[PDB]
């Protein structure tokens, strides 16, 4: 037995959006759904003949159809992107099967710009031979992040490492950016500024050796 | 006219006290029964989980033969 | 509710068992399942066990590598994985499902348990205080070139919580981690509480604490 889902599916916000769990040598009662934000176990959200465990908002409804278990949510939220899993159980075998995950998308959408920070050295790391810098880009939609650190007054690229966006639980993404650098060469060159685009705006942090 | 309420008010107001009570009674015992009621679907519910629980267990054993 | 075992590191070939507590509630009545999740992919379906009588039932992807067991006198079960390999790097979940008879679904989860088979080596992380200075303020803990993941960050022994965020972590080329956590925090309030930084790395077996201040 096996499952099949549209590997995403993207909606308006306050829509009715719908997943379809598909295959194969049917459920029905056995089968469920499970919400997974970014970093989180799975919860249940419906099981069965259409049923909601406890504390689950009504806007979730479980479909079927013969070969079909479709996921239903009225008019979505933005809290509700995520991704979703169907799972059942073969009737023969008793294995748990689940569906391949379908991401729920609510692109678009109320944007908020990356809040940038910078930290100095730290100063027990001067005293060990080090003295990385670190960025912390933050707070902004979409995931749309491109950086450029800064010496001084020179153009700099090389001898740092970035992180690619990840979601937020506030659904609004985050990065972060260091330079891993000799403690000299940041007490030589004085402030230094963090050059994070956002497909626009360009936001700085200067701190003073 | 009177007369004859010496012989009614002391008589069918003991009978209609014997009820008084014999009712003040009766509703001890529906509520011992519902007392029962519950329990006895307390109970069933339990088992009607262990028996799904054994049914999982049987499909199981037998998947594991064959 | 249910609560497993901390992350793991193994050498290919090895093998791994994962626990998982489940706590407050009869342990005969429960049904268990793992389910592991590769990064950045779908939960995929290992195992079952039914407590009371033990029998367990396997997907066949794992039967031979794998073994499901419980013990009613700890509430717990365990998994394990033999014959490990690199495929198998993944977060391991702890499923209870029949939470009522007509409920086939895992109503309860673990909070995950990353197991990562690599051939070497176990490093511990590089924990650093930053530089603090009714508004703004901010301060954290850096963790550099570690491995491997995770990595864990809480403020003053788990009191400090609120506005606070940890970061996640970058891959450097060395093949070594390092992340980044800090808090938000007023003007008012600054060198006078006490901020301990607690970071636990439990595949190196490196438990540490920081504290920081303007």
């Amino acid at each position: 037995i096996e499952l099949t889902q549209p590997p995403s599916v993207s909606v308006v916000p306050g829509q009715t959006a719908r997943i379809s769990c598909s295959g194969d040598n049917i459920p029905y009662e056995y089968a469920s759904w499970y919400q997974q934000k970014p970093g989180q176990a799975p919860v249940l959200v419906i099981y069965g003949d259409n049923n909601r465990p406890s504390g689950i908002p009504e806007r979730f409804s479980g479909s079927n159809s013969g070969n079909t278990a479709t996921l239903t949510i009225s008019g979505t939220q933005a809290e509700d992107e995520a991704d979703y899993y169907c799972a059942s159980w073969d009737s023969m075998t008793v294995d748990g099967v689940f569906g391949g995950g379908t991401k729920l998308t609510v692109l678009g959408q109320p944007k908020a710009a990356p809040s940038v920070t910078l930290f100095p050295p730290s100063s027990e790391e001067l005293q060990a031979n080090k003295a990385t810098l670190v960025c912390l880009i933050s707070d902004f939609y979409p995931g749309a992040v491109t950086v450029a650190w800064k010496a001084d007054s020179s153009p700099v690229k090389a001898g740092v490492e970035t992180t690619t966006p990840s979601k937020q639980s506030n659904n609004k993404y985050a990065a972060s950016s260091y330079l891993s650098l000799t403690p000299e060469q940041w007490k030589s060159h004085r402030s230094y500024s963090c050059q994070v685009t956002h497909e626009g705006s360009t936001v700085e942090k200067t701190v003073a050796p | 006219c009177c007369g004859g309420i010496k012989k009614e008010i002391e008589a069918i107001k003991k009978e209609q006290e014997a009820i008084k009570k014999k009712i003040e009674a009766i509703e001890k015992e529906l509520s011992g029964i519902v007392q029962q009621q519950n329990n006895l679907l307390r109970a069933i519910e339990a088992q009607q989980h262990l028996l799904q629980l054994t049914v999982w267990g049987i499909k199981q054993l037998q998947a594991r033969i064959l | 509710q249910l609560v497993q075992s901390g992350a793991e590191v193994k050498k290919p070939g090895s093998s791994v068992k994962v626990s998982c507590k489940a706590s407050g509630g009869t342990f005969n009545s429960y049904a268990f399942s793992w389910v592991r999740q590769a990064p950045g992919q779908g939960l995929e379906w290992m195992g079952s066990i039914i407590p009371i009588f033990g029998t367990t039932n396997y997907a066949q992807k794992f039967q031979g590598r794998v073994t499901i067991t419980a013990d009613e006198s700890t509430s717990t079960a365990y998994m394990e994985l033999s014959s490990l390999r690199s495929e198998d790097t993944a977060v391991y979940y702890c499923a209870r499902y029949f939470d009522t008879y007509n409920n086939y679904g895992f109503a309860n989860w673990g909070q995950g348990t990353l197991v990562t088979v690599s051939s070497a080596s176990t490093k511990g992380p590089s924990v650093f205080p930053l530089a603090p200075s009714g508004g703004t303020a901010a301060l954290g803990c850096l963790v550099k070139d570690y491995f491997p993941e995770p990595v864990t960050v809480s403020w003053n022994s788990g009191a400090l919580t609120s506005g606070v965020h940890t970061f996640p972590a970058v891959l450097q080329s060395s093949g070594l981690y390092s992340l980044s956590s800090v808090v938000t925090v007023p003007s008012s309030s600054l060198g006078t509480q006490t901020y301990i930084c607690n970071v636990n790395h439990k595949p190196s077996n490196t438990k540490v604490d920081k504290k920081v201040e303007p």
